[PDB]
């Protein structure tokens, strides 16, 4: 049928350590991936904190510019690694994947995860 | 009799095609029709405009489409609500109504360069023009500056005529001032009580070197909670890199408006790395409150306000998180979303809204209605669970009780609320109901959409049900109207309602069959619903570091900006100091707070059904009218009543 | 310095917008996937930080749209983040913090910070010695540098501090400004609140106004004075008294029923309510679907009225009757009104008065009535038998004067039977006793054109207490003419005497209905419906206020309207004069006069909630250290919460490690394990914070500060207490020991101040003749005296040398006689260095800089560019110890005086 995103609920990950923030699928004949978002929700409007396209990675809150290697080698994968964890990444970060199908026209999952850090 | 139908919008705007449905039904033949659009008692024809031809290669079905043009006769009767009849002529037979009329051309936004302004400093603002379908249009422009007090210091009154419906303007602020919160007020010309605003500080001030970021573990308190409000400072450079420093957090009840400070929460934490822990305990907070019955708390907001000071002397800056709410539980439950109104023997789902005690949505959460295990239902990305119920063909007010059914939270600490739906009345106790159900899903454009059409009725005459006509709102006016068949046997029907970016941020669903039966008598079942949308760009836009990916530049140094939008687009641009924010980070811009108006600026005013036939249409903003006589009620009021 | 940048080297970081990049870009490049892309390259500005950037994109299809935040942060190594306040106030010694920054990971920073010197400030900065100290920043690390200044220059100002480093190429330069603001304090006077008002004693001769200049003699001089003006336009709107509720006319909808005479009874109160209806806009709330169900009630009425449309177009109650001269005025009257609510004939209302005007009149223009009616409780007033031949010649002549609108050209005799009917009324009109055949005939006087001086008074006064027309008699006679005398006063436009004739119906609230209602049913709703439609909308401005100041060239025409949704103004003017200010014709303005200045200071100032003291002094028992003693506390004696004191040290100075051990583990007061691990290298900044400190004491805290790197002058240090609640209630104290009070030395006579922290005359061995004859004839030698000393003005803070001219040997900006005596300042500091006495001579250099007031008392000051000189006097010339310089002395002068300056 379609695309669903296998993303947990709850993630907690030491204080000033990595972890992995997953966020996956698994890939369907034709739906050729174009668009892999993750969303920081901070206050009560998300935005965009990750992007990939065409041309690669594309950070766009310097607060995470070094930290935010997105695992890329694996079909199926999108999970967040992060690594030297602050306090104030404490907060529901999204996954937004899009997909092309062969019909000219488009489809987008998204699921949402709580990044707790414990001590 | 063939029943001639005319349903439009309740409210009909200024500069805006309106659509509206005409309908022949179990007609026979080509049946011209002519529309007619009157102003009110002194009849001058503002749009006579409009004409076309119901053939039965479409089941009699068809529209026409007006701008009621805000005439110099439209600008004489100054603050009472105005109105326009509608004839609606079918050949021989005449079909009118009275319509109310907004004046509203569309909406307005503001965008100021910064949020605080020092004394000397131009601002620098952008005012973008738009009708109520967000596209963007010429017109004239009121647009005021006041000051605190609220007395106006500069006026003007542009065209945006050629300019791609985004008006740029400035405003040098003199070098001597009254202080305080500014406004930039604008109207169109033709609209000057609809009053688009947008605040600014005017303040003295430099701009800090970083940013504090108070934060609680958790968006709230709960009373019976032994540890307190644990709390987090932390602190960083606006350029990346972390601080060493010292803090000065404190602690203080809101209630209402008054704010009560807490002296002796008043703790010196120095900050390692960035951050720094601290919490107002319960004993200290308690004490702190002498009205001493614990539950008093209930309600009552907290505050903390932190004063983080560097480790050389050189700056601090203070920061407050206002509105913690002390609760007794960490969700809350809404039935803004659900309807009030049922149908006996039928289901009635219920759209449960939840929340966190911020007014946010929670995710993943199990609701039930009360007298009902098992059956539960969890909560989606938005805060929206879908319960529903069989009714029982009695019309006795309903009385549902829905909980939250998490584990890990003693039931005490589940959140609950209650409500009262009514039976819609039908037409002479003929128990004859329609009702539509939409599965439960965070709604994209591009994908499609299934609406349940379900036909609960006496066998008798539901063989003479070949159609239910229906229609689309979103924005305010009709969006798309058409014919979803049934053939009998049947009880429900499926229309694959294919979902495109116009109908961003919601639209309702509005339907109706008709049917002659008992002897001689003309009905009408209709209902409504209600769907959200995703809330998007309804085009895109991105600015990135086309620049090879990453790197990290210096002073001065020349970069690039991909920017990635719309052809025939124009982009406007603004660069800010972060500083800026630490000082006013309110009255940005955020499309986001678009969509607000413009479902601020709703037509329609229940989440689905009514009280009958009738309230089902005038509640979500149209006007059925036919030959027979069977119509909606005047809408007398402009505002949805709360 | 040996392996390094210099000075001259090093370009600033200057630019520092709060905001920018302000911009307009169009996509016009070609959509892939539907998606365009312009890549607009830009130069980034000098601010070191984080860039947020928000685009919004506006599109023909698409609407408006926004997109998202996109940081990009701008970053160095190594840099300095100079920390200039907001203002600073002249003549008021400050303190700033310039802190550098070390980010190389594991690299020691070998540095030497710089200020550069600007005219605008007192600082140690001269422009023939640098302000600069040499330190060492660690790893992952800040450190400050204060510098302590005097602004002098008030206005705007520079400030620019630079940074080098050693043993590699690093180098930055930051230049903020900062601004300077007059010496005293900040001033609202008022000079006149006038109100703006031709007519009400603006007068017959318009407003004219003259408004004097402000008082001005405690003005602190060399600062700005704004005169500002503030134009208002008060206005009140409206007197619309309001409409008589819908709800309550439920029964005026009168089912039109019966003859001919019971037909125009019951068509009425629905014909008015309509005629009401329309130009209240009320059908809102009476119901809007009720108007149809109504009109055809009206064209009811209309038709079965055209059944007895006599042969001769007339009417009465039957065929069979003769025709009535009231019912078919009446009719040209109920019709008339709904010519627009429905198709009336064209041959029908224009044929009713065709019958009236050639058989019903007299030779003088009376309407007489050859048909008494038998339903006459309908025609109000009418019933009485006394002037019915005045009241009923204005009844039916009334309904001539509303039908003359569209019938003009079919009857042709219509100017000639309201000419003669109203002079029968004119002259006829001062004989009624009645309000009725006053207060109807005036209305019918008042369709003509013709109600002036006595039949208006009468008119206007024959209402008792201004604003009912009353009679003897049964109640209805009186809610029926009064609205006779409202529909005159609408077409008097006489809005003064008109509010209250309204009021009085609308506490009368007469709804129509019944017996013998007819009338005053009619007449009180076409009434009170022609009030709404006429009546003011909003009273009226339109202003042209003019100002004129000598000051400017031109007037300045402030044009004024109610719909100028502001209604407020101004005019700043820099210099303070004596201005018109006319003003022209209709409402009322507001006119402020208000005046921005400065005053002196007053001797109780501002450091307001915090009493500050701070002392240093010499060393214990046995390189030179000294003793720094803090005892500061609060005004409003309520122990004041936890607090900073801040403390900048001397120019390599540092505090003891045990003695701030001694006051950190001493209750009620604290310091950080940051501050106490840190390097004697650098502890060239402390914080002390603290727990309490009120005024009922004083919190005495001291500390031993060793120095460690020896050299001339010193900068003091500063102390500063605020508690953390502000930063604006503060207090920043000085300390250092040659000066004392840590005071910097400046030389300010009653306005601007010398930066006098330098040479006091060029200095010091061989002095030969080419050496002076050179240094006489560089870039700023403005004259050359030989000087007497006539008298030495000693004092505390400035020194006085009055010198008598004995020559001038070169002359030049100051045209000094000889003879003439001219006072020389100097520091007190430099007294004993130049040590002079009377009776004695000298040979004195100097520039033209060093001036000091205007002409022709020009006093002059010794700096660091005169050359002050012992002349021996002419006996003791011949001296074996005098010799050489003595024939040099007057040598010097041959060569200036034969030759001047050969250049
Ligand atoms: C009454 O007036 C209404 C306006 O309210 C008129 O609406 C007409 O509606 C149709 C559909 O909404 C519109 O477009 C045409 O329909 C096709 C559907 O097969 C469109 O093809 C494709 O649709 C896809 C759906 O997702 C889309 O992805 C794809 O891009 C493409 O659009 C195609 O666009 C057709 O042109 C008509 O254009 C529109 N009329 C007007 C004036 O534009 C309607 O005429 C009246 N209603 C009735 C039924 O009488
Ligand atoms: C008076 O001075 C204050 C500043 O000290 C200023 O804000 C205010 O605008 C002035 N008031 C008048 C009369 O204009
Ligand atoms: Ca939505």
């Amino acid at each position: 049928g379609r695309p669903i995103l296998e993303v947990p609920e709850s993630v907690t990950g030491p204080w000033k350590g990595d972890v992995n923030l997953p966020c996956t699928y698994d890939p369907l004949q034709g739906y050729t991936q174009v668009l892999v978002k993750w969303l920081v929700q901070r206050g009560s409007d998300p935005v965009t904190i990750f992007l990939r396209d065409s041309s690669g990675d594309h950070i766009q809150q310097a607060k995470y510019q070094g930290r935010l290697h997105v695992s890329h080698k694996v079909p199926g994968d999108v999970s967040l690694q992060l690594s030297t964890l602050e306090m104030d990444d404490r907060s529901h970060y999204t996954c937004e994947v899009t997909w092309q199908t062969p019909d000219g026209n488009q489809v987008v999952r998204d699921k949402i995860t709580e990044l707790r850090v414990q001590k | 009799s063939p029943m001639y139908s005319i349903i439009t919008p309740n409210i009909l705007r200024l500069e805006s095609e309106e659509t509206m449905v005409l309908e022949a039904h179990d007609a026979q033949g080509d049946v011209p029709v002519t529309v007619t659009v009157h102003d009110f008692p002194g009849k001058k024809l503002v749009l006579s405009s409009e004409k076309t031809v119901l053939t039965p290669a479409t089941n009699h079905m068809g529209n026409v489409t007006f701008t009621i043009p805000a005439n110099r006769e439209f600008k004489s009767e100054k603050g009472r609500n105005k109105f326009v009849t509608v004839q609606a002529t079918f050949g021989t037979q005449v079909v009118e109504k009275v319509v109310l009329v907004s004046l509203q051309s569309g909406y307005l936004f503001i965008q100021t360069d910064k949020t605080i302004y020092t004394p000397g400093s131009t601002v620098l603002y952008r005012i973008f023009t738009v009708n109520h379908k967000l596209l963007p249009v010429g017109r004239t422009v009121m647009v005021n500056i006041e000051n605190p007090e609220g007395i106006p210091v500069k006026q003007d009154s542009l065209s945006s005529q050629n300019q791609l419906g985004v008006l740029p303007l400035s405003w040098d602020i003199p070098e001597l001032v009254n202080m305080g919160q500014w406004k930039i007020r604008a109207y169109y010309e033709n609209s000057p009580q609809q009053v688009f605003s947008t605040e600014f500080e005017v303040k003295e001030y430099v701009l800090p070197s970083f940013e504090v970021i108070v934060e609680p573990t958790e968006k709230f308190y709960y009373i019976y909670n032994e540890k307190g409000l644990e709390v987090t400072i932390t602190a960083r450079f606006l350029y990346g890199k972390k601080v060493e420093g010292t803090a000065f957090v404190i602690f203080g009840i809101q209630d209402g408006e008054q704010r009560i400070s807490l002296p002796e929460s008043l703790k010196r934490i120095p900050i390692e790395d960035g951050s720094g822990e601290v919490v107002l305990s319960r004993k200290v907070l308690l004490d702190g409150v002498q009205n001493l019955r614990a539950e008093d708390l209930v309600g009552k907001s907290l505050y903390v306000s932190a004063t983080v000071i560097l480790h050389s002397g050189s700056d601090m800056v203070q920061a407050e998180r206002s509105g913690i709410p002390i609760v007794t539980s960490p969700y809350q439950i809404h039935f803004t979303k659900t309807p009030k109104y049922f149908k006996p023997g039928m289901p009635f789902d219920l759209m449960v809204f939840v929340t966190n005690p911020d007014g946010s949505p929670a995710y993943r959460v199990p609701v039930a209605v009360q007298g009902e295990d098992t059956v539960q239902s969890l909560t989606q990305g938005d805060g929206v669970a879908k319960l529903s119920i069989n009714t029982h063909p009695s019309q006795k007010p309903l009385s549902i009780t829905v909980r939250t059914k998490k584990q890990e939270l003693s039931e005490a600490e589940q959140a609950t609320r209650t409500m009262q739906a009514l039976p819609y009345s039908t037409v002479g106790n003929s128990n004859n109901y329609l009702h539509l159900s939409v599965l439960r899903t965070e709604l994209r454009p591009g994908e499609t959409l299934n609406v349940n059409f379900l036909l609960r009725m006496d066998r008798a005459h539901e063989a003479k049900i070949r159609y239910y006509t229906y229609l689309i709102m979103n924005k305010g006016r009709l969006l798309k109207a058409g014919r979803q068949v049934r053939e009998p046997g049947q009880d429900l029907v499926v229309l694959p309602l294919s979902i495109t970016t116009d109908f961003i941020p919601s639209f309702r669903l509005v339907a109706y069959y008709t049917l002659i039966g008992a002897s001689g008598q003309r009905e009408v079942v209709a209902d409504s619903v209600w769907v959200d949308v995703k809330d998007s760009c309804v085009g895109s836009l991105v600015v990135k570091s086309g620049q090879s990916e990453d790197r990290q530049p210096v002073p001065g140094q020349q970069m690039t900006l991909k920017i990635e939008g719309d052809h025939g687009a124009r982009v406007v641009l603004v660069a800010v100091d972060k500083g800026v924010f630490v000082l006013n980070k309110k009255n940005k811009l955020t499309q986001s707070k678009i969509w607000d108006v413009v479902e601020k600026a709703d037509i329609g005013c229940t989440p689905g059904s009514g009280k009958d036939y009738a309230g089902v249409f005038s509640d979500a903003g149209l006007t059925f009218t036919s030959s027979s006589g069977q119509q909606t009620a005047q809408r007398a009021e402009l505002q949805c009543p709360q | 310095d040996e392996d390094i940048i210099a000075e001259e080297n090093i370009v600033s970081r200057s630019e520092f917008p709060e905001s920018w990049l302000w911009n307009v870009e169009d996509l016009k490049e070609p959509p892939k996937n539907g998606i365009s892309t312009k890549l607009m390259n830009i130069f980034l500005k000098d601010s070191i930080t984080t860039w947020e950037i928000l685009a919004v994109s506006m599109s023909d299809k698409k609407g408006i749209c926004v997109a998202d935040p996109f940081e990009v942060t701008v970053m160095q190594d190594f840099f300095i983040d100079l920390r200039l306040p907001y203002s600073v106030v002249r003549n008021e010694q400050v303190e700033i913090r310039a802190v550098l920054y070390n980010y190389r990971q594991n690299q020691e920073l070998k540095v030497r910070v710089e200020l550069l010197h600007n005219p605008a400030f007192c600082s140690l900065a001269t422009t023939k010695r640098r302000h600069q100290q040499t330190v060492t920043i660690p790893p992952k690390s800040s450190l400050s540098v204060p510098y302590v200044i005097v602004p002098l220059k008030t206005g705007l100002q520079e400030v620019e501090v630079k940074a080098a480093v050693y043993h590699h190429f690093i180098s930055d330069g930051v230049r903020k400004s900062l601004k300077v603001v007059p010496e005293g304090i900040r001033m609202n006077k008022t000079v006149a609140v006038r109100t703006l008002d031709p007519e009400r004693l603006g007068r017959e001769g318009v407003q004219k106004e003259d408004i004097p200049p402000a008082d001005l003699s405690d003005q602190v001089p060399d600062t700005e004075s704004e005169t500002r003006i503030l134009l208002q336009g008060t206005p009140v709107a409206q007197m619309t008294e309001d409409a008589v509720d819908a709800e309550r006319l439920k029964h005026l909808i009168v089912t039109p029923s019966g003859c001919g005479e019971q037909n125009m009874i019951g068509m009425t109160p629905t014909v008015i309510a309509v005629h009401y209806l329309d130009e209240t806009e009320q059908w809102e709330k009476f119901g809007l679907e009720k108007r149809q169900g109504a009109l055809e009630l009206i064209k009811k009425g209309y038709t079965q009225q055209l059944a007895f449309r006599q042969p001769s177009s007339a009417f009465a109650a039957f065929v069979k009757r003769a025709p009535s001269t009231w019912l078919t005025a009446y009719v040209v009257k109920v019709f008339s009104l709904a010519v627009n609510l429905i198709a009336i004939d064209s041959q029908v209302l224009c044929g009713a008065v065709k019958w009236l005007i050639l058989e019903k009149q007299k030779p003088d223009g009376v309407f007489q009535e050859d048909a008494p009616v038998i339903h006459q409780e309908m025609i109000g007033g009418l019933r009485n038998n006394n002037e019915k031949d005045m009241a009923l010649t204005a009844f039916v002549l009334i309904s001539l004067q509303e039908a003359k609108d569209i019938c003009e050209e079919q009857v042709n005799s219509l100017p000639g039977s309201i000419t003669k009917a109203g002079d029968f009324l004119e002259a006829n009109y001062m004989n009624l006793q009645r309000s009725y055949t006053v207060a109807i005939a005036g209305y019918a006087l008042a369709q003509m054109g013709r109600l002036k001086g006595p039949l208006l008074n009468k008119f206007l006064t024959t209402a008792k207490d201004k604003n009912r027309w009353e009679d003897p008699g049964k109640q209805l006679y009186n809610v029926e003419a009064t609205s006779y005398a409202l529909l005159a006063l609408l077409q008097l436009k006489d809005f003064d005497f008109v509010p209250p004739v309204v009021r009085w119906l609308n506490e009368q609230r007469y709804y129509g209905g019944g017996y013998g209602s007819t009338q005053a049913t009619f007449m009180v709703f076409q009434a009170l419906a022609q009030y709404q439609k006429d009546a003011p909308d909003h009273q009226e401005l339109n202003l042209d206020v003019s100002l004129q100041l000598p000051s400017r060239s031109s007037k300045i025409t402030h044009r004024i309207h109610w719909e100028s949704a502001s209604l407020l103004r101004s005019e700043e003017t820099k210099e303070n004069e004596g201005f018109t200010v006319t003003a022209e014709g209709k409402g009322q303005g507001t006119l402020s006069v208000v005046t921005m200045y400065h005053a002196k200071a007053k001797d109780q100032l501002t450091c307001n909630k915090f009493d500050l003291k701070v002392t240093i002094k010499p060393a214990p028992e046995t390189k030179n250290t000294m003793i720094l003693e803090i005892c500061t506390r609060y005004r409003g004696d309520q122990d004041a919460t936890m607090s900073i004191l801040d403390i900048s040290m001397m120019t390599g100075f540092a505090p003891d490690t045990d003695d701030l051990k001694q006051l950190a583990n001493g209750v009620d007061r604290y310091i950080s394990k940051y501050e106490l691990d840190k390097a004697f290298s650098d502890r060239n900044t402390l914080i002390i914070y603290l727990d309490k400190v009120s005024h009922s004491e004083d919190d005495c805290l001291a500390f031993k500060v060793h120095q460690y790197f020896n050299v001339e002058l010193i900068q003091p240090g500063a102390v500063k207490v605020y508690a953390y609640y502000n930063l604006e209630e503060s207090c920043t104290r000085f300390y250092h020991p040659e000066k004392e009070d840590g005071k910097l030395n400046k030389l300010c006579r009653d306005e601007l101040c010398r930066c006098a922290e330098e040479n006091c005359f060029i200095q010091k061995d061989k002095v030969t003749l080419e050496e002076r004859l050179d240094k006489a004839c560089e870039p700023g030698v403005d004259y050359v005296y030989k000087t007497r000393l006539v008298k030495v003005q000693l004092s505390n803070d400035f020194d006085e040398y009055i010198m008598a001219i004995e020559q001038t040997i070169k002359s030049g900006s100051d045209e000094v006689q000889v003879g003439q005596q001219r006072t020389f300042i100097s520091p007190i500091k430099c007294r004993e260095a130049l040590k002079l006495e009377e009776k004695k001579h000298y040979l004195m250099w100097g520039l033209s800089s060093d001036f000091w007031g205007e002409k022709p008392n020009l006093s002059y000051i010794i700096g660091k560019d005169t050359w002050v000189e012992h002349w021996p006097e002419e006996d003791e010339c011949q001296d074996e110890e005098n010799q050489k310089q003595c024939q040099d002395l007057g040598a010097f002068t041959e060569s200036m005086v034969v030759f001047g300056c050969p250049n």
